[PDB]
């Protein structure tokens, strides 16, 4: 069984960047809709944190199966 | 419009109609209200034969909260044809202290939960010692 | 918010004025019958709604509300094989022995002597044998008693009665507009994620709370009154902490991403469980978990109301190279604009999709104690195999009715269908070519082997003993799937199937699977499936791509989709329709379909079903006898129809007649048949003229004046005594012979 | 306008006093949907059952037949099951409820109102002002019984007492 | 009753139907009660 890990700051720093990550990326490849100060909303806000908690949860997953935790 | 401080930093506003935001709110105003005032009664005083959060699954055995959900789930009927209703188409002082009141039992009541995880203790109980 | 719920209240008033006046809904039908064609034709065209109605709204409306009335009877026939199982089955006996009991929900009235019907299908009960699988079903959702049994069918009744209320609701009360059913985004968003993902996760949930615990309970061996309720797992967090002792944590595993913590329940074990040759649940809890997650994911992908989303229109007109002209322009605006177009793509799916499923079911045994019924594991393979086959000929029958209705070449100018209908011919002769070698290489190959093994020469056949056509491909597929389990599926412990290779499983001394080898017979009758389904490709798509015209007819579009002809000149141009093709490729259905059970059938009983004893050597119940037999055509009439007949023509006086009378009533149907397709109508006519003349001669001719069937009719008769003839002939035969043996 | 009922409700608008102990509740809106008059034929009918089923309970308990048995009346809806006149009971309503078909579709042909039989032996009902008082009170009471009804077969239930025992004790 | 659904009762399928239903069924009944009639007794 591949190795999982309980819950530390470690495990929050991946979420964190992953969802930062997202954010940034959301600004840049989202379509339809000051950096982050143009045109943001809660849709859009709230689709690049869905991701980051998808990407986030993928890589905190794959992280502990090759042992970087 | 009541309780309008400026305070919506996330724009929910935009998103979901008002009227179902202050309906939900103080709907969770009251709700709250009667719970965080609930939790420091069961510690001033004892109904007889009758302890935050464990008393729930005591209580559900007996039966207590089954009945209780079930007059809960009928009021809730007739209010759930009351906000549709709603949505399909010196007092204001009191209102504003109903809502101010409610979101502070909100944040009571997080509070008095969250100390029962912290010490297995009721709000007042752990206050005392 | 483009998107919004839009509806006409009131549109259509309930009356039962229109009852009264049958033939209302079409302008033809409407002033009444002077022949009786009239009839006929109220029936054929009655739900082609875009054959009454003008506007694409009235259509959809009426298609919304009857797929109410579709469901209402779906859950009507569910609720009552609960009830039948509540409270005609031996249901409650069955789960003490599994492997003892053979299912019965049915029961007969003692009438003509037709009790003999009640045959002994123990646990001290009588009744017709079901085979089904509502009994492994009930038993993998935990059901364990008739009282559930009983809710169960209250609960399919109230569904049904809702959804016929709400059919009634939506068209009569409250119907959508057109601009409500051409939400594609939203539609799919909703059924990815809210139909198919909720779905999976709430049936995850009630296998991880109630099927987990209460299987775990059976297959240890407690007696299933001795289990607790469904609900006690669902309170007494304590006592499911026994039999799974993760969930002495919670959902804190979940929520911080410790999801190793839950491997008790969601497992990846893989092949099947010991005890009932079944699945393991714990792999069909984490699958529809899985699976649940991805559909949620999945339905997240389109546009709505919020920016967010892709539109569907700019990813079909974006795919555009050099070879295809403008692309996938346009579909957008044929599959939110034709219902057809869209119901030839839903049906050719799920018949692919039950196709699958007839193969996944039987390799794959999902349900408890359904391996080892061998009369289940046939006839659901057999349901299924003939569901998925009828769907796929109705998508290219639809294909043909948008392509003559709902085409315009304005609107599809140098697109993938313009462009696919200006070199059918390439298509069309391609697929001539390969179906003509195919038939040559596959079914020649047994036509060379019935000679050389008539002739003396068993050197000179192609057989696994003499010349060798092996399967290296499919060997090799095999051979990787059971390396698989540790090497390339590494945290799996057992191979996804039996069949691949690897153990035998037994359950009551029988097999549940084990590896199903491939051999010079398997390459011969896999090329005859090939060869049967490019067949049926080639009628279906010939009708789809010469529908609007042909260098025969230059104007069929004009015609119809369903005409008979268009006179007996340019030689002949009978059966020249759209309609036609479906009607001609039904039969290579029935064709193909036919061979894929016997194939099934005859493979399972020799090579995989039958009995284990000392030595582990297991004996089948052909006794393998398909290797070296369904080489030749005589092999398949002498070893599999002539051997495996023997049950069904010798049930007479046992409970098992009733599969004999089925047996000589289809076969009597059958025959029919070739009335209405070997003959024409002009014949029948004139036979008819005659008799009215003594009808005439006695004053008591109609006034509905009688005409022979139409010549489309003809045609459509002949081919559902047909279909229903050979299918029942089989249905009958299979049946029999697999309850008496397996 | 409002619910007389539920103030914070709207008036359903199938329900503007047109029957006699109208108070404008209903929310779940069967009467936009359904047809009051076969709605209130039935409210009627299932109130008179329950009327008839209260004052059942009752007498009883206080007094049953010499030619029949002593005992409670769940286990009398047994005993007449197995001993045949429930069925007497059930085919004699049955005959009657042919009449209230016929009597329903004169309903719905807009000719009676939705519980009048004429049924008036003893003149207890005078005139208009009357008649009206003792609808209203018909339809209170038998919304009453409805849910008397419940209590009286739920609570043997739970506690094997019939209601008058049950008030006597505990 | 309405005369519309009258009307809808009296057409050919369901007359048909109800008919050859009432009929099968007192063949049925006749042969529950005086069953293995293969001759008319006498
Ligand atoms: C939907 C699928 C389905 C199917 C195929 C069956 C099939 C069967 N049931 Mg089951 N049943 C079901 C659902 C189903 N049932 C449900 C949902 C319930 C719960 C209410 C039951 C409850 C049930 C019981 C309680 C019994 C059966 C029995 C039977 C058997 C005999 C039925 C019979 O001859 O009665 C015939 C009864 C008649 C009144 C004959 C009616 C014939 C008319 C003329 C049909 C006409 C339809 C009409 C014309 C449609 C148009 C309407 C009009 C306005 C024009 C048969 C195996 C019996 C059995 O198994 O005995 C051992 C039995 O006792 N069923
Ligand atoms: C989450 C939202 C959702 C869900 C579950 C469905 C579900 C369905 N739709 Mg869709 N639909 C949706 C949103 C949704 N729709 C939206 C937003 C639109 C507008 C664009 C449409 C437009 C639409 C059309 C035009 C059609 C459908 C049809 C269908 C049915 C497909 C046949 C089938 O598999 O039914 C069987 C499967 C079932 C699970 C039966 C379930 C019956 C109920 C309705 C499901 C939901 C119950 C409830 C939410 C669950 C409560 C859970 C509670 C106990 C905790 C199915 C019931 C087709 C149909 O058959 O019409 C009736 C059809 O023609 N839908
Ligand atoms: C730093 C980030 C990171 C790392 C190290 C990994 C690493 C891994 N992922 Mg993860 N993943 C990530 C990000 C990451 N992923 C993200 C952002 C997503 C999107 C949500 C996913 C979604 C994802 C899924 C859905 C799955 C994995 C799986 C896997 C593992 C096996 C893949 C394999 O060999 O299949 C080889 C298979 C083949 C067919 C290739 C031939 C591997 C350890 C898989 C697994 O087994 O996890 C247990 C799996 O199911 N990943
Ligand atoms: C509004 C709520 C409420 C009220 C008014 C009461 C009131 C009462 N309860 Mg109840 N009870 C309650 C909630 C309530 N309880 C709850 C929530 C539970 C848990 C499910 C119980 C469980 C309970 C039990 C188990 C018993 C009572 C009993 C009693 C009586 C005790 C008399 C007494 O000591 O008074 C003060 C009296 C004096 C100071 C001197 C005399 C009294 C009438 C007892 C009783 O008498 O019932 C027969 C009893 O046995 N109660
Ligand atoms: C729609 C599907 C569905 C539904 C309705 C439920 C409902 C429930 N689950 Mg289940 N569950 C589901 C899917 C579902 N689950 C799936 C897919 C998984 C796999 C990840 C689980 C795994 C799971 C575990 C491991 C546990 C529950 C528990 C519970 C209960 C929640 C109690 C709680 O908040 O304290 C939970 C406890 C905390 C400490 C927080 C409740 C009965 C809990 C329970 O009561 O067990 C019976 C529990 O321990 N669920
Ligand atoms: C989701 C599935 C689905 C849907 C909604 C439709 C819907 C439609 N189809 Mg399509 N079709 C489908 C599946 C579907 N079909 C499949 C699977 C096939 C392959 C066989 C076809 C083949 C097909 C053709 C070839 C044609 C249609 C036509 C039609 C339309 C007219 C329907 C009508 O009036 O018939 C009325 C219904 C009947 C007359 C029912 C009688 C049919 C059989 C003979 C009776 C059933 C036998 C029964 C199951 C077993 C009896 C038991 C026995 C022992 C007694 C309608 C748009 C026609 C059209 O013109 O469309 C524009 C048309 O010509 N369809
Ligand atoms: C046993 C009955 C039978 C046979 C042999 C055929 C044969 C054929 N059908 Mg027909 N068909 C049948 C019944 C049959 N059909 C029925 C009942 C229907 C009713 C719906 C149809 C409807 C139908 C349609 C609608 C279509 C076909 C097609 C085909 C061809 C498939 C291509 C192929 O296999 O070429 C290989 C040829 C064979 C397998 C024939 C047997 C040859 C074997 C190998 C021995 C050859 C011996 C050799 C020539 C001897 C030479 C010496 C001798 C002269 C002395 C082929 C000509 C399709 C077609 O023509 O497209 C290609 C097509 O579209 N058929
Ligand atoms: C006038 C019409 C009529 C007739 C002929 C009957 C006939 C019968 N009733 Mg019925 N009954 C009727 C009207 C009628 N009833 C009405 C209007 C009601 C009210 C709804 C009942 C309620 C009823 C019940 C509740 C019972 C009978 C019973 C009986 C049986 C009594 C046996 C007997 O003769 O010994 C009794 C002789 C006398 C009472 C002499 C007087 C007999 C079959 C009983 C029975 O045994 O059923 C099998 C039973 O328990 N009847
Ligand atoms: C119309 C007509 C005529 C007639 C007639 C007839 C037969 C008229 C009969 C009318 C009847 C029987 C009316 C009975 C109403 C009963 C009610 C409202 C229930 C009350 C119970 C309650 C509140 C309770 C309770 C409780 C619960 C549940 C459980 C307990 O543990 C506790 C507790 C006891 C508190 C005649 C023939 C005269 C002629 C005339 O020309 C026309
Ligand atoms: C099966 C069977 C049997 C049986 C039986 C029978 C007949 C059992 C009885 C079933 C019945 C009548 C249940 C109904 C109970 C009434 C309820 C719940 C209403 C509550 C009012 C509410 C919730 C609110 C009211 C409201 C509040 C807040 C205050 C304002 C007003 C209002 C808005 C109205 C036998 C005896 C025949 C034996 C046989 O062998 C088996
Ligand atoms: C026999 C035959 C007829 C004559 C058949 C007719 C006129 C129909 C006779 C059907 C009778 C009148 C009613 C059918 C009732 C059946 C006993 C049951 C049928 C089941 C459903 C229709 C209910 C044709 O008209 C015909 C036309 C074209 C090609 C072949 C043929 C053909 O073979």
């Amino acid at each position: 069984v591949p190795q999982t890990v309980a819950w530390s700051a470690k495990t929050g720093a991946v979420m964190v960047l992953s969802n930062i990550l997202c954010i940034v990326a959301g600004r840049y490849v989202i379509q339809v809709k000051s950096g982050s100060f143009a045109g943001f909303g809660l849709p859009e806000l709230l689709a690049s944190t869905s991701l980051g908690h998808i990407v986030g949860s993928g890589a905190i997953l794959g992280l502990s199966y090759v042992g970087v935790l | 419009v009541p309780g309008d401080a400026g305070f919506d930093p996330l724009t929910i506003s935009a998103w979901l109609d008002s009227r179902w935001l202050r309906e939900a709110e103080i709907k969770h105003c009251r709700v709250a209200m009667l719970a965080a005032a609930g939790c420091i009664a069961q510690d001033i005083f004892q109904f007889p034969g009758a302890k935050m959060t464990a008393l729930h699954d005591a209580a559900v055995k007996a039966g207590s909260m089954g009945q209780m959900l079930f007059w809960i789930g009928f009021v809730e009927a007739i209010s759930t044809a009351a906000t549709i209703q709603m949505l399909q188409g010196g007092r204001a002082r009191m209102e504003l202290s109903e809502i101010k009141n409610g979101r502070l039992a909100m944040i009571g009541f997080s509070g008095m939960v969250h100390h029962y995880f912290i010490t297995g203790k009721g709000p007042i109980e752990l206050l005392t010692s | 918010k483009k998107v919004s719920i839009t509806v006409d209240r009131d549109p259509v008033a309930t009356s039962f004025e229109k009852w009264a006046q049958p033939g209302h809904f079409s302008r033809t039908l409407a002033k009444g019958p002077k022949t009786t064609t009239w009839i006929w034709n109220l029936h054929a065209d009655v739900h082609d709604f875009d054959s009454h109605t003008n506007s694409l709204e009235d259509i959809s409306r009426k298609i919304f509300s009857a797929h109410f009335g579709q469901l209402s009877i779906i859950f009507l026939w569910l609720s009552g094989m609960y009830f039948h199982g509540a409270r005609f089955s031996n249901y409650s006996a069955w789960l003490s022995n599994p492997t003892a009991v053979k299912p019965s929900a049915q029961v007969v009235w003692p009438i003509v002597g037709q009790e003999v019907l009640n045959g002994d299908v123990g646990g001290g009960f009588q009744g017709v044998q079901v085979t089904s699988g509502f009994f492994q079903i009930w038993r993998s959702s935990g059901i364990t008693s008739e009282v559930e049994l009983y809710w169960c069918a209250l609960a399919g009744l109230i569904m049904s009665g809702l959804m016929i209320f709400a059919g009634w609701f939506h068209y009569h009360k409250a119907a959508p507009k057109l601009e409500w059913f051409q939400n594609a985004e939203s539609m799919l968003n909703h059924h990815l994620s809210g139909l198919l993902g909720l779905g999976c996760l709430s049936w995850a949930g009630h296998q991880i709370h109630v099927s987990l615990p209460v299987n775990k309970l059976l297959d240890a061996g407690v007696a299933p009154q001795e289990i607790p309720l469904p609900h006690e797992f669902l309170v007494n967090r304590d006592l499911m902490a026994q039999l799974y002792p993760s969930f002495s944590k919670g959902l804190v595993p979940f929520f911080t991403l410790n999801w190793s913590e839950y491997s008790d329940f969601l497992t990846f074990k893989g092949g099947l469980n010991p005890v009932t040759g079944g699945l393991w649940l714990s792999d069909t809890a984490h699958h529809h978990l899985a699976l649940a997650v991805l559909f949620i994911v999945a339905g997240h992908m389109y546009r709505t109301n919020w920016g967010i989303g892709h539109s569907m229109k700019e990813i079909l007109e974006a795919h555009k190279g050099p070879f295809t002209g403008e692309g996938h322009k346009g579909l957008y605006e044929i599959l939110t604009t034709s219902w057809h177009a869209q119901l030839a793509i839903n049906l050719a799916m799920l018949g692919s999709v039950s196709i699958i499923v007839a193969h996944h079911m039987y390799a794959m045994p999902p349900y408890p104690y359904i391996a080892t019924d061998y009369p289940t594991q046939l006839s659901i393979f057999t349901h299924h195999m003939w569901i998925g086959g009828f769907c796929v000929c109705g998508g290219a029958a639809h294909a043909g009715i948008f392509m003559v209705r709902d085409y315009n070449p304005a609107q599809n100018y140098n697109n993938l269908l313009d462009r696919v209908i200006r070199h059918r011919d390439a298509i069309i002769s391609h697929l001539n070519w390969i179906c003509i070698f195919l038939g040559f290489h596959s079914f020649g190959l047994y036509i060379h082997n019935d000679t050389m093994r008539a002739l003396g020469r068993t050197q000179d056949m192609f057989s696994d003993t003499a010349i060798q056509l092996k399967p290296v491909f499919a060997q090799w597929v095999q051979s990787i799937h059971t390396l698989a389990p540790g090497n390339t599926t590494p945290n799996a412990l057992a191979t996804a199937s039996y069949a691949f290779g690897g153990d035998v499983v037994a359950v009551g001394n029988k097999v549940a699977m084990m590896p199903i080898s491939l051999g010079t017979a398997d390459f011969m009758v896999h090329h005859i499936h090939a060869f049967t389904i490019h067949v049926t490709v080639l009628i279906l798509l010939k009708g789809v791509l010469f529908s609007r015209n042909s260098r025969l007819i230059p104007d069929k579009a004009n015609l119809g989709f369903r005409f008979p002809c268009d006179g007996p000149g340019r030689g002949g141009t009978c059966q020249s329709s759209a309609w036609d093709s479906v009607f001609l490729g039904l039969f290579w259905m029935y064709n193909c379909i036919s061979v894929v059970i016997f194939h099934f059938s005859w493979k399972m009983q020799s090579d995989v079903w039958g009995t284990v004893q000392s030595d582990g050597t297991v004996t089948h119940i052909t006794g393998g006898n398909f290797a070296q037999s369904a080489i030749t055509i005589n092999g398949w009439l002498r070893d599999f129809l002539w051997a495996q007949a023997s049950q069904v023509i010798q049930s007479y006086g046992s409970a098992l007649s009733a599969y004999g009378l089925i047996f000589l009533g289809a076969h009597f149907i059958w025959a029919f048949s070739l009335m209405f397709l070997f003959s024409g109508r002009g014949y029948w006519q004139e036979l008819i003229e005659s008799i009215v003349w003594a009808h005439n001669k006695l004053n008591v001719a109609p006034a509905i004046q009688p005409r022979a069937l139409s010549i489309t009719q003809g045609r459509a008769v002949g081919l559902a005594h047909y279909l229903l003839g050979g299918i029942g002939t089989t249905w009958a035969f299979f049946l029999a012979r697999i309850i008496s043996v397996g | 306008d409002f619910s007389a009922a539920v103030p914070f409700l709207k008036r359903p608008s199938n329900l503007d006093g047109a029957y006699i102990g109208d108070v404008g509740f209903d929310p779940l809106g069967f009467s936009d949907v359904f047809d009051l008059r076969v709605l209130r034929e039935a409210e009627l009918k299932h109130g008179r059952f329950a009327m008839l089923a209260v004052l059942g309970f009752i007498v009883q308990e206080l007094y049953t037949f010499p030619f029949f048995p002593k005992m409670a009346p769940v286990d009398a809806h047994d005993y007449f099951v197995k001993q045949g006149g429930g069925s007497q009971i059930i085919f004699w309503i049955s005959f009657v409820e042919l009449f209230g078909v016929v009597a329903l579709f004169e309903t719905l042909q807009g000719k009676r109102e939705p519980g009048d039989f004429a049924f008036d032996p003893l003149g207890l009902a005078k005139d208009e002002a009357t008649l009206e008082r003792y609808r209203l009170a018909e339809v209170k009471h038998a919304r009453l019984a409805m849910i008397a009804i419940g209590g009286f077969i739920h609570q043997y239930w739970v506690t094997k007492q019939t209601v008058l025992e049950q008030l006597g004790n505990f | 009753m309405d005369s519309n659904f009258l009307k809808y009762l009296s057409t050919a399928p369901v007359l048909f139907t109800v008919w050859l239903s009432f009929t099968a069924s007192f063949i049925i009944e006749a042969n529950r009660f005086f069953p293995d009639m293969l001759y008319f007794p006498m």
